[PDB]
C-alpha cells in the first residue's frame, strides 16, 4: 500500500 | 384534437446556492452543468428543475472566460442565448450578445476554444446544460 | 533576529466509528491565522479570514479542483486510513506498571504512593487507587497522559496516604492492550 | 471522533525551511527529509507495511514556498509573532541507578518553528545517542517537539536540556538529576 498525498494549490494572484 | 401544455420559462426571482454540488462559483453566481444531456430547447426546462431558482443562463463577455475555462476540451455546452429580441440576441437576463453566426440562428453553445456563443449546426444535438442560480 | 513569515498547510481526516462517517478538513495557515479551509461537510472553500477572501474566491471558480476535493474523503481518507490500519488503529502495546513511594518515610507519616504506567499505546488508558479492597477516589494526584513522542505513551498517579501497618494499597491498570485489569499491591 | 490522520507542512522564511509529515493521533507517521529526498518512518517497522514517493512532497513544498511570498506581500509584510515554548525534562521509565533509561526533552506550544536544543552533562554537550523528532503540529497551529538524551542513572551526573528560541530572552535550562 501507498500513501496518497494531497497537492497544494496555488493561492490567488 | 390537439392538447395544449404551454411553458413560459424567465429568470428565477429567488436565492440558492448547492455548495456540495455546484460545477463552479464566481461572482454572485452559482453554476451548474448539467450532467444529463438535452437539446438546446430541453435546457430551459432541464435548468429550471435541476435547482430551485436555477435557469438556462447566457454568458456573458465577463463571465464565459471562466466557463471556458472549467470546460474539458472535447465539452461543449448549450447556453441560454437565443435570437428574437433586444439586440436580436439576448438572454433570460437581458442585454444584447456578440455572436459568432455562420449559421442557423435559434441556439448556442460555448467551447473551450470558443470567445463569444456560436450558433449551431442543429439544436438536436445532445449536451449538458449551462444553468445559474444567484447565491445570498 | 529577523522577522519571520510562516505559511502552514493541513489536511486533516477525521474518522467516526471506524470509516463509516469521514470529515475532510483541509486549512491553510499563515503564521498563527487560519485564512481559508475547505471542509468536506460544506463542499466548497470558505474564507475563515479576509486574508483567505481572494483564495476562497480562486478556488471555488475551479471545477476540476471542487471535484477533486469532495471526492477526497474516498480517494484520500478512507484510501490512506487503510494504508496503515494494521500499525496505527490496531497498534497495542501493553502497559508497565510500577507501584513505589516517592521519598522512605517512617509508617504513620504522610506519603506520597507512586503508580507509575509507561511505555503504553494507545493512550486510552484508566488508572485506580485501591485501599483494602475500597477504591480511593480522593487525594489522586496526576500527571494526566502524556506522549512521549514515539508512539508510547505513560502517566504517573500519585496517591496521598499516611500508611498503617497492615494496609494493602493496590494500583489497578485497564487498558485495550490487556483483557483483564493489570494490578500491583504495595505493603505497608 | 476516534482517529485523525493529518498531512501537515509549511515553509518559514527567512530560514527557507520547510516540512511535511503525516500525523496519526498526534504521532509522527513518517516525514520527507528535503536534503536527501526521501521519506523517513518515526518507526522502521512501518517502512515495512507501507510507503510514499518523496518526490511528491518536495512538489508541495515549491508551491508553499511561493505561496508564502505571495501571503507575506498581501498581508502587508507582518511577521510572526513569537511563542515561546514550555520545556519540561522526563524520564522514560521509573529510574534505578546503572539501569539504562531515557531523558525525554518535551518542547510545546512555540511558534515559529526554529529551535536549537542543547543535552549537558555536568554542563558539556553531549550527542552520544541523541535522537529528535521533526516539529509535530498542534490543534492551535503552534508546534510540539522532542529530543531524547538515553543515559546511565547515576548520583554523580546532572542533566540538562538547553532550549533556544526566539520567543525566549535567554537560553533555558531545564534541569535532571537523580535524587536519593
Amino acid at each position: 500500500p501507498k500513501y496518497v498525498k494531497q497537492n497544494t494549490l496555488k493561492l490567488a494572484t | 384534437h390537439t392538447f395544449q401544455v404551454p411553458q413560459n420559462y424567465t429568470k428565477a426571482n429567488c436565492t440558492y446556492c448547492n455548495t456540495r454540488e455546484y460545477t463552479f462559483s464566481y461572482k454572485g453566481c452559482c453554476f451548474y452543468f448539467t450532467k444529463k444531456k438535452h437539446t438546446w430547447n430541453g435546457c430551459f426546462q432541464a435548468c429550471a428543475e435541476l435547482y430551485p431558482c436555477t435557469y438556462f443562463y447566457g454568458p456573458t463577455p465577463d463571465i464565459l472566460p471562466v466557463v471556458t475555462r472549467n470546460l474539458n476540451a472535447i465539452e461543449s455546452l448549450w447556453v441560454g442565448v437565443y435570437r428574437v429580441g433586444e439586440g436580436n440576441w439576448t438572454s433570460l437576463d437581458g442585454g444584447t450578445f456578440k455572436v459568432y453566426q455562420i449559421f442557423g440562428s435559434h441556439c448556442t453553445y460555448v467551447s473551450k476554444f470558443s470567445t463569444v456563443p456560436v450558433s449551431h449546426h442543429e439544436c438536436s444535438f445532445l449536451k449538458p446544460c449551462l444553468c445559474v442560480s444567484q447565491r445570498s | 533576529t529577523r522577522p519571520r513569515f510562516l505559511w502552514q498547510l493541513k489536511f486533516e481526516c477525521h474518522f467516526f466509528n471506524g470509516t463509516e462517517r469521514v470529515r475532510l478538513l483541509e486549512r491553510c495557515i499563515y503564521n498563527q491565522e487560519e485564512s481559508v479551509r475547505f471542509d468536506s461537510d460544506v463542499g466548497e472553500y470558505r474564507a475563515v479570514t479576509e486574508l483567505g477572501r481572494p483564495d476562497a474566491e480562486y478556488w471555488n471558480s475551479q471545477k476540476d479542483l471542487l471535484e477533486q476535493r469532495r471526492a477526497a474523503v474516498d480517494t484520500y481518507c478512507r484510501h490512506n486510513y487503510g494504508v496503515g490500519e494494521s500499525f496505527t488503529v490496531q497498534r497495542r502495546v501493553e502497559p508497565k506498571v510500577t507501584v513505589y513511594p516517592s521519598k522512605t518515610q517512617p509508617l504513620q507519616h504522610h506519603n506520597l504512593l507512586v503508580c507509575s504506567v509507561s511505555g503504553f499505546y494507545p493512550g486510552s488508558i484508566e488508572v485506580r487507587w485501591f485501599r483494602n479492597g475500597q477504591e480511593e477516589k480522593a487525594g489522586v494526584v496526576s500527571t494526566g497522559l502524556i506522549q512521549n513522542g514515539d508512539w508510547t505513551f505513560q502517566t504517573l498517579v500519585m496517591l496521598e496516604t499516611v500508611p498503617r501497618s497492615g494496609e494493602v494499597y493496590t494500583c489497578q491498570v485497564e487498558h485495550p492492550s490487556v483483557t483483564s485489569p493489570l494490578t500491583v499491591e504495595w505493603r505497608a | 471522533e476516534e482517529h485523525v490522520i493529518i498531512q501537515a507542512e509549511f515553509y518559514l522564511n527567512p530560514d527557507q525551511s520547510g516540512e511535511f509529515m503525516f500525523d496519526f493521533d498526534g504521532d509522527e507517521i513518517f516525514h520527507v527529509d528535503m536534503a536527501k529526498k526521501e521519506t523517513v518512518w518515526r518507526l522502521e517497522e512501518f517502512g515495512r507495511f507501507a510507503s510514499f514517493e518523496a518526490q511528491g512532497a518536495l512538489a508541495n513544498i515549491a508551491v508553499d514556498k511561493a505561496n508564502l511570498e505571495i501571503m507575506t506581500k498581501r498581508s502587508n509584510y507582518t511577521p510572526i509573532t513569537n511563542v515561546p515554548p514550555e520545556v519540561t525534562v522526563l524520564t522514560n521509565s521509573p529510574v534505578e541507578l546503572r539501569e539504562p533509561n531515557v531523558l525525554i526533552c518535551f518542547i510545546d506550544k512555540f511558534t515559529p518553528p526554529v529551535v536549537n536544543v542543547t543535552w549537558l552533562r555536568n554542563g558539556k554537550p553531549v550527542t552520544t545517542g541523541v535522537s529528535e523528532t521533526v516539529f509535530l503540529p498542534r490543534e492551535d497551529h503552534l508546534f510540539r517537539k522532542f529530543h531524547y538524551l538515553p543515559f546511565l542513572p547515576s548520583t554523580e551526573d546532572v542533566y540538562d536540556c538547553r532550549v533556544e528560541h526566539w520567543g525566549l530572552d535567554e537560553p533555558l535550562l531545564k534541569h535532571w538529576e537523580f535524587d536519593a
